[PDB]
């Protein structure tokens, strides 16, 4: 007899996926380097309190716990309080100045994007007003339609203005000075942590004219800051710390690109 | 060419597994199409299918594509006996006389 | 094993059961409670007193809560510290104790509860005849009438509350059966006396078969003709009619779980096409057991051409990163135990990170799996391992008569003769014997290790070994870093919680390996749930996520629902009260929250007749009851006037559709409403 | 024990796993002087040395610094020869025992076994031929129309002749090839109706092919019938294939059981012939064959550690004996020198050395002082021979430059986008050589400054386009040889690596399907022999260090087909041409008893 088997005619899926920003780009010198150090690193800051000094029994027992051994901590719970003690921006704000009433540890957060994203309509937005944007070819990844995720390692509050900290480990062969306004800059452009800063800015600026009523960006915005551990050093207060501020006519134009 | 194609069956095999793969053989080769031709040859369609099952059974398990030859390999060697490697019957036997 | 399922029940008696332990914490003992409670009131005392003894603080979940609800019920409204407003979102079961503190609480922080249930009406049980008078309180409506039980005061007498029980005939028979669990979840809600309660409630207007059945739950109301008098037994036009084009629920009987999975993906393609806008996000496929069908479910969406191609996503999936190095270390941990077979050895080689520490490549192993085989390396690694089994001492057939054999081939041939008895091995007297150095190393390094593990050591003594065994058998690489780490972040856990308790007696490694075995592979991910390709996940309980399209799988009797059987010492289960949970009525309900989610198709499969021997299968009994509830309360409209139990059998066969046993056989390429949509097999098939 | 301190070798890298298993397996229990001498003797026999001689373990001013670790065990008992052999792992040959001491030389019995079948088979189980002398002589005339002065290449053709086993010795470019195509010729019309089976072997499958041509061009410049030129051998096979030696095990189709069958075999470039080898062809040969071995004295490849042939023509320069002076000056027509004094008898009449060929004047000044040497390469400059004093880095940085010039045809070939097989080709017109491996003057470091200035300057952006790459080690499966050379470039079907075979035909290979490759532009004196280059270049360091070497040198020189230039500094380059490489083997003291 005869048979036949159907075909589908329309698509038989379009994209729709929940991705973050990995999904887009695809001597504290001799400290380890690698996926469990840089862990290691950040869980110490995870439960570390800002305000009270650092113990050497606690360095003694984290490290206990991570598996390493006593040869770290008389290096560590130094470098840690010049970590906490090194003022940021222009304010000169102090981690140790901050309360744990201000203080917000590892948010997650949903950014959802309604139309889909294309690389060349983003970056040319991007290039316009950013001009980190400026080095390197334009950012590609396919179209994607979603909702966004992220981690925001440290977001606080000071003099009634609001601020966003992330943190980079990594180099695994720098010490000295190649860590520079020049150099963060130029390894920011590496990685592609431009992008991330700017949805992290969109993200914080939907949070907060959600969460606080009558909200202005210029007003309660500090901008955004990327601390590198391996970085931070006594003698030079800007080795270690990069702060930049977005355009606000970038977020603008940002926001209402994913709205619609 | 012959190189080429089985390379891309390699291909196929490390992204997905044994069964995408042996599906994907099948169907180029169109030998699915020429076994039900020849005669007798149901029964042995019959059998490939249910070793791709146990392949990917015991694929899933180990991740490793050589230890999965070896598995395949050893089973071969010392029949198992097991019920679910037990031949399954074939098709239309309900209308052929039952011994 | 003793003291972990002992010290499962305490928590179990912490939550439900703190007066229990309140009792037990001075002496008494209960009076009328199961047998065993004697010897378990001590265990409950003195570990009390012990972790006094140890210091560790006396407070503890049972005696907390009683006066955590004294210090909240006489007390200033705005204690520091508290939240605004608390939410509590799909949690359909809670204990009496939890249910117990937030009323106290709602005196301060205003806590919304979000409650989804199937019944409008209150369909809970009853506790005295005096106890409807406190029940017979309003529901605030978003219209602002007032919203009171069925029947009003005519219900409560009526047959419904009957005896000294609750509620008997409660409407719906399905929901009665199923919903045993949220039957005390209500019945502890209504008991609240300063909480606050108002319904919203959407009218399901009954079109499909589906909507036809959410509604009789949501109304309460039974449909089901029972056929009392020979009058109502023959007219059959009184039940519901069954429109024969609705495709809302179907049941599919298959062979074995592949042609099952299979004949579901070209049933989700059939409603991908049939609808304008469907999503395969909005598409849900829940199993028995998602381990069973993880390789099946793969295997269909990973083969499937690129138009015929759709995205899926494993969830509740056991998690498990790299197989090989948790399964090697755990072979490793039994090196004092272990015989070293010379496969054993060589599949310790069969993992890259092993190999690329003693830097054995892969196209050397070749050469090694024939040394081994032809060299005579059969038995255990030393002669005094042979006698640590206390078999008797050969001196032959072992690692170290292998590599003896092997270094004597290299450095003398074997045309001349014997030297210590040792026959010399002629195959590698070259650059390639290069690599029996290598194997040399590592039998050297697992002679160490399985001396060293055979001696019990305190728990404090056993932090390091984990360290100091992955570095020297392993050489991290980027991809296994990750799966090392995860060892000693549990390994070191476990010691961290030994050493928390204060244990200080020896412990051998027999005991700390079978802890890795249990708690390494609990790690599940829930990742890629909501991603957006199909879900297939099992059944979780108390998750229930409204969808368009709801596939079951694996309903075969015994399957579904899971059975777990009490410790059978539990006394929890002699003496059942309101907020017990119990496995079997948590998949139960399940099956309820599953019904009343999809708000367009159900699916519904099960195999009916085994694959392999061809015998007779049987489905779940909440799918035989659903499929008794279908037929009796619907009818076909060919036949108006028939008959009750053959229209029945004439619906329950409409619905039922059992696809062949072979992915080419012809049927399924028939024109119709069945049709496969796999090209595959159509030149197999003609 | 001695144990614990033997495994920081292995973290040192003084020693293998296989050294420091097989000295704990064989040694056992007894002295630790015991267990460290079997510890050196497989670290040297890993490195290819024969034996190892009592005289060097004992000094301190030897090598691995864990033998400083021997004094708080050996305890000075002097008497390395009285503590080895008490212990069973040591025998003086009567015991089936591992290690061997002998001649105050310890090493393993198949090093054992290997010396004394080699040594035994130029010394014994040869016969002297023995044909007329009148009709041998008329046919050598025929070949070689100068009769008026004594011709080297008529004495090596009447020794093999009438000898059965027989080594010619000669430089490149002295005629050698054509001397066997007159060897051969006079074996054929020798014997008319006896049947005549030559075979032609190399070690490599590139000198063999090197063999083919040459031999064939030399032949059809002599007269010869249609039985002679169908006894002309076809073509030549690597030593391997004509064993028959399986990829997978070591065992050989042939061996004892089963001879080669022939009647005389000519074995070229006898060089590269391991002491391995020459063992497992002497069992191989029948008693009526004749072996005639092709190379030269001072190759590198003869001097090196399991060498043979660098022992045997040591003895060449003593002379033909008394006795075989006057017999060969009854065939050739001519006086034949006669070495003094009496030796070894068979050996030294089994052997000769051709001293007939800038290269070549350099090349003989080598042997000889080193005032002789600077002459040479300073007067007349002789159009193929430069130098460069190299000091400081200013020099290294022009040596480099110098070192473009010579690619300078082969860069543009890569950037004019060629063929593959003229690019081969091309490659072989310029090749770097360097003494050492590591350090500014060497194999890794050459290769990184090198590369450094293909970035510095634009020629080559880096596999990369036009890049040469050879291979390390020998492949079954595709081929292709260790020695052997290739090109990668993109055809328009992908990026694959180029080989060109001995038939003429190019065959692909992906990059990821090479086994071994390496940066090419400069390689190892010892990795080069056999192989042809139109221009060389000499990288010498400024340290002073043993690893340079005369025949390391020599062998660079003769790399060269005519150019060549030399950047080294005359007091390192000179001094080095005194020292010439010391050889362990026992087998030229077996040939003085």
């Amino acid at each position: 007899a005869e048979l036949n088997a159907k075909t589908l005619q329309r698509l038989p899926g379009d994209n729709w996926r929940v991705t973050s920003y990995s999904g887009l780009q695809q001597t504290p010198h001799q400290f380890p380097r690698g996926a469990s150090p840089g862990t290691f690193l950040h869980s110490l800051f995870e439960d570390l309190d800002f305000t009270q000094p650092v113990d050497p029994n606690w360095v003694r027992e984290k490290l206990e716990l991570g598996g390493f051994e006593s040869q770290w901590e008389p290096v560590l719970t130094e470098w840690i309080t010049a970590v906490l003690q090194a003022p940021l921006n222009e304010t000169g704000v102090s981690l140790s100045q901050l309360s744990a009433r201000n203080k917000q540890v590892e948010m997650e957060f949903y950014l959802p994007i309604s139309e889909p994203l294309i690389a060349s309509q983003l970056d040319t937005l991007i290039r316009q007003f950013d001009p980190l944007s400026a080095g390197c070819p334009p950012l590609e990844f396919m179209q994607v339609r979603g909702m966004l995720k992220g981690f925001i390692d440290l977001v606080f509050r000071h003099e009634g203005r609001y601020y966003l900290l992330d943190y980079k480990s990594n180099w695994l062969g720098e010490d000295s000075s190649a860590y520079t306004q020049q150099a963060m800059a130029a390894a920011m452009q590496a990685h592609r942590y431009d992008l991330q800063y700017q949805l992290y800015t969109l993200a914080l600026h939907r949070y907060l004219r959600h969460r606080i009523a009558d909200y202005d960006y210029e007003h309660h915005f500090g901008g955004v800051i990327y601390l590198f551990l391996r970085g931070v050093d006594k003698e030079h207060p800007q080795q270690g710390i990069y702060t930049t501020r977005p355009n606000a006519g970038l977020i603008a134009l940002m926001d209402e690109m994913f709205a619609g | 060419v012959v190189v080429e194609e089985f390379d891309g069956y390699r291909q196929i095999w490390r992204k997905r597994g044994v069964m995408p793969m042996l599906r994907a053989l099948m169907s180029a080769r169109n030998i699915a199409e020429n076994l039900l031709a020849t005669a007798g040859g149901e029964r042995r369609l019959t059998d490939i299918l249910h070793i791709s099952e146990l392949l990917q059974e015991a694929g899933t398990q180990l991740e490793s594509e050589h230890a999965l030859v070896r598995w395949l390999s050893q089973h071969i060697l010392e029949p198992d006996s097991n019920a679910s490697s037990q031949q399954m019957r074939l098709e239309s036997d309900k209308h052929l006389v039952q011994i | 094993q003793l003291s972990s399922k002992a010290a499962d029940l305490f928590d179990q008696y912490l939550v439900y059961r703190p007066d229990w332990l309140a009792q037990w914490e001075t002496g008494h003992l209960v009076e009328g409670l199961g047998e065993a409670q004697a010897w378990q009131a001590p265990l409950w005392k003195a570990l009390v007193e012990y972790t006094h003894q140890l210091g560790q603080p006396r407070w503890h979940r049972a005696n907390l809560y009683q006066r955590f609800i004294e210090t909240l019920e006489s007390a200033t409204t705005c204690p520091p510290g508290l939240p605004s407003r608390v939410f509590i979102c799909g949690i359909s079961a809670l204990p009496p104790v939890y249910l117990q503190a937030l009323q106290a609480l709602g005196k301060h922080i205003e806590i919304h509860l979000l409650f989804t249930n199937p019944c409008r009406y209150y369909w809970g049980d009853i506790k005295d005849p005096a106890y409807l008078a406190k029940l017979l309180t309003r529901q605030r409506r978003h219209s602002f009438e007032d919203r009171e039980l069925p029947l009003f005061r005519d219900s409560e007498n009526a047959g419904q509350l009957f005896n000294s029980d609750g509620e008997q005939d409660v409407g719906n028979p399905l929901l009665a059966s199923w919903g045993k669990l949220g039957r005390d979840y209500i019945y502890l809600l209504s008991d609240l006396e300063s909480s606050q309660e108002l319904d919203a409630f959407v009218d399901v207007t009954p079109d499909n078969l589906l909507h036809n059945i959410q509604s009789d739950i949501l109304e309460l109301e039974n449909r089901a003709v029972a056929g009392v008098n020979i009058e109502e037994f023959s007219r059959s036009d009184n039940k519901r009619p069954l429109d024969p084009l609705d495709s809302s629920i179907t049941f599919h009987v298959c062979h074995s779980p592949q042609r099952e999975v299979e004949v579901l993906h070209d049933r989700l393609l059939a409603m991908l096409e049939e609808d304008p806008t469907l999503t395969p996000r909005d598409i849900i496929v829940m199993v028995a057991d998602i381990d069973s069908y993880s390789p099946f479910i793969q295997a269909v969406f990973g083969s499937a051409p690129a138009d015929r191609y759709l995205p899926y996503a494993i969830s509740d999936r056991r998690a498990r990163q790299s197989h090989p190095v948790l399964e090697a270390f755990i072979s490793l941990l039994s090196l004092p135990d272990s015989r070293f077979v010379s496969e054993d050895v060589l599949a310790l080689l069969d993992v890259p990170v092993l190999a690329a520490r003693f830097d054995i490549t892969e196209e050397g192993l070749r050469y090694l799996r024939q040394w081994v085989n032809e060299s005579g390396i059969r038995w255990g690694i030393d002669d005094d391992n042979v006698r640590e089994l206390e078999l008797p001492a050969t001196g032959q057939h072992t690692w170290r008569f292998g590599l003896t054999r092997m270094l004597l081939g290299y450095a003398m041939e074997s045309a001349q003769g014997e030297w210590q008895s040792v026959l010399p091995y002629d195959e590698s007297s070259g650059l390639i014997a290069e690599l029996v150095g290598h194997l040399a190393s590592l039998l050297m390094q697992l002679n160490i290790w399985r001396r060293g593990l055979a001696q019990e050591r305190p728990l404090e003594e056993w932090l390091p070994v984990c360290r100091d065994m992955l570095n020297a058998f392993f050489l991290p690489d980027a991809e296994t870093e990750a799966a090392m780490t995860l060892i000693e972040q549990q390994w070191q856990a476990i010691i961290a919680e030994g050493l928390g308790a204060q244990y200080g007696d020896a412990v051998p490694l027999s005991l700390l390996r079978d802890e890795l075995a249990q708690r390494l592979d609990q790690e599940r991910i829930s990742q890629r749930f909501l991603a957006g390709p199909v879900n297939i996940c099992t059944l979780m309980p108390m998750r229930s996520i409204p969808f368009k399209v709801v596939c079951l799988l694996g309903m075969n009797d015994g399957v579904y629902p899971r059975q777990l059987a009490p410790l059978g010492f539990d006394l929890m289960s002699q003496k059942p009260k309101r907020g017990d949970r119990s496995r079997r009525d948590d998949d139960r309900y399940l099956f309820l929250e599953a019904l009343i989610s999809a708000q367009q198709k159900l699916y519904i499969s099960y195999i009916g007749r085994s694959i392999q021997d061809n015998s007779e299968r049987f489905p779940s009994v909440l799918v035989q009851e659903l499929i008794d509830y279908i037929g009796q309360s619907h009818y076909l409209p060919g036949d108006e006037a028939l008959n009750c139990d053959e229209s029945e059998a004439r619906v329950k066969a409409h619905l039922t559709c059992l696809h062949t046993r072979m992915p080419f056989d012809p049927q399924n390429y028939q024109p119709g409403e069945r049709q496969s949509y796999a090209r595959e097999w159509l030149p197999a098939a003609s | 024990k001695l144990q614990k301190q033997l495994l920081e070798a292995v973290e040192h890298k003084q020693l293998r796993p296989l050294d420091v298993q097989f000295a704990l397996t064989v040694a056992g229990d007894e002295h630790p002087a015991v267990t460290l001498a079997a510890a050196l003797l497989s670290h040297d026999a890993g490195e290819g040395h024969v034996c190892l001689p009592l005289s060097r373990l004992e000094n301190n001013e030897a090598s691995h610094p864990l033998l400083a670790t021997c004094v708080s065990e050996i305890g000075e008992l002097q008497n390395w020869e009285e503590c080895l052999l008490a212990s069973q792992a040591v025998s003086r040959g009567d015991e089936p025992t591992p290690m061997i001491l002998c001649g105050d030389r310890l090493y393993l019995n198949r090093m054992w076994c290997n010396e004394r079948t080699v040594a035994r088979f130029f010394n014994e189980v040869n016969h002297a031929i023995e044909v007329d002398e009148a009709l041998l002589a008329q046919t050598l005339d025929k070949l070689f129309p100068v009769s008026d002065e004594i011709n080297w290449q008529k004495v090596a053709a009447a020794v093999a002749l009438t000898r059965r086993i027989s080594v010619i010795s000669g430089g490149p470019g002295t005629g050698k090839t054509t001397t066997v195509a007159k060897l051969l010729a006079a074996l054929i019309q020798m014997a008319d109706g006896e049947r005549c089976r030559i075979r032609l072997a190399a070690p490599t499958g590139k000198a063999a092919a090197r063999l083919t041509e040459s031999l064939g061009k030399a032949l059809r410049q002599l007269p010869l019938t249609d039985e002679q030129k169908k006894r002309i051998p076809e073509d030549a096979s690597t030593l391997h294939r004509l064993l028959g030696a399986q990829p997978g095990s070591q065992r050989l189709r042939h061996h004892a059981g089963n001879p080669l069958h022939l009647d005389v075999l000519v074995v070229d470039e006898a060089s590269m012939i391991d002491l391995p080898m020459m063992s497992r062809l002497i069992d191989a040969l029948p008693d009526h064959a004749r072996v005639i071995f092709l190379g030269d004295r001072d190759q590198l490849a003869s001097v090196e550690a399991g060498a043979v042939l660098g022992d045997i023509c040591a003895y060449a320069n003593a002379g033909f004996t008394a006795e075989r002076a006057r017999q060969l000056s009854r065939l050739t027509g001519t006086h034949v020198p006669a070495g003094t004094g009496t030796e070894a008898a068979s050996l030294r009449d089994s052997l000769c050395l051709l001293q007939k060929s800038g290269i070549g004047q350099l090349a003989a000044a080598i042997n000889r002082g080193d005032k002789t040497a600077v002459k040479t390469v300073f007067q007349q400059d002789f159009t193929d021979i430069e130098k460069r004093l190299l000091q400081s880095g200013e020099d290294y940085i022009a040596m480099l430059e110098e070192a473009l010039a010579g690619y300078g045809r082969y860069l543009d070939l890569l950037q004019a986008r060629a063929e593959p097989d003229l690019i081969i080709q091309a490659f072989n017109e310029y090749q770097l050589l360097c003494a050492l491996r590591e350090g500014p003057f060497g194999v890794a470091g050459l290769n990184e400054r090198i590369e450094q200035f293909m970035q510095q300057k634009r020629k080559i952006h880096r596999w990369y386009e036009g890049r040469p790459v050879m291979i390390a080690r020998n492949d079954s499966a595709l081929g292709l040889f260790n020695g052997d050379i290739g090109i990668a470039l993109d055809r328009g079907q992908g990026t694959r690596v180029w080989f060109a075979m001995p038939d003429g035909n190019i065959k692909s290979v992906q990059p990821s399907r090479l086994p071994e490759h390496e940066t090419t532009w400069a390689m190892t004196v010892h990795k080069s022999q056999g192989s042809e280059f139109d221009h060389a270049a000499l990288i010498l360091p400024s340290q002073r260090t043993p690893v340079v070497t005369r025949e390391l040198v020599y062998t660079a020189v003769t790399r060269a087909r005519r150019r060549l230039s030399l950047y080294a500094d005359e007091r390192i380059l000179s001094a080095a041409i005194a020292t010439r490489t010391e050889r362990r083997s026992g087998l030229a003291a077996l040939f003085s008893s």
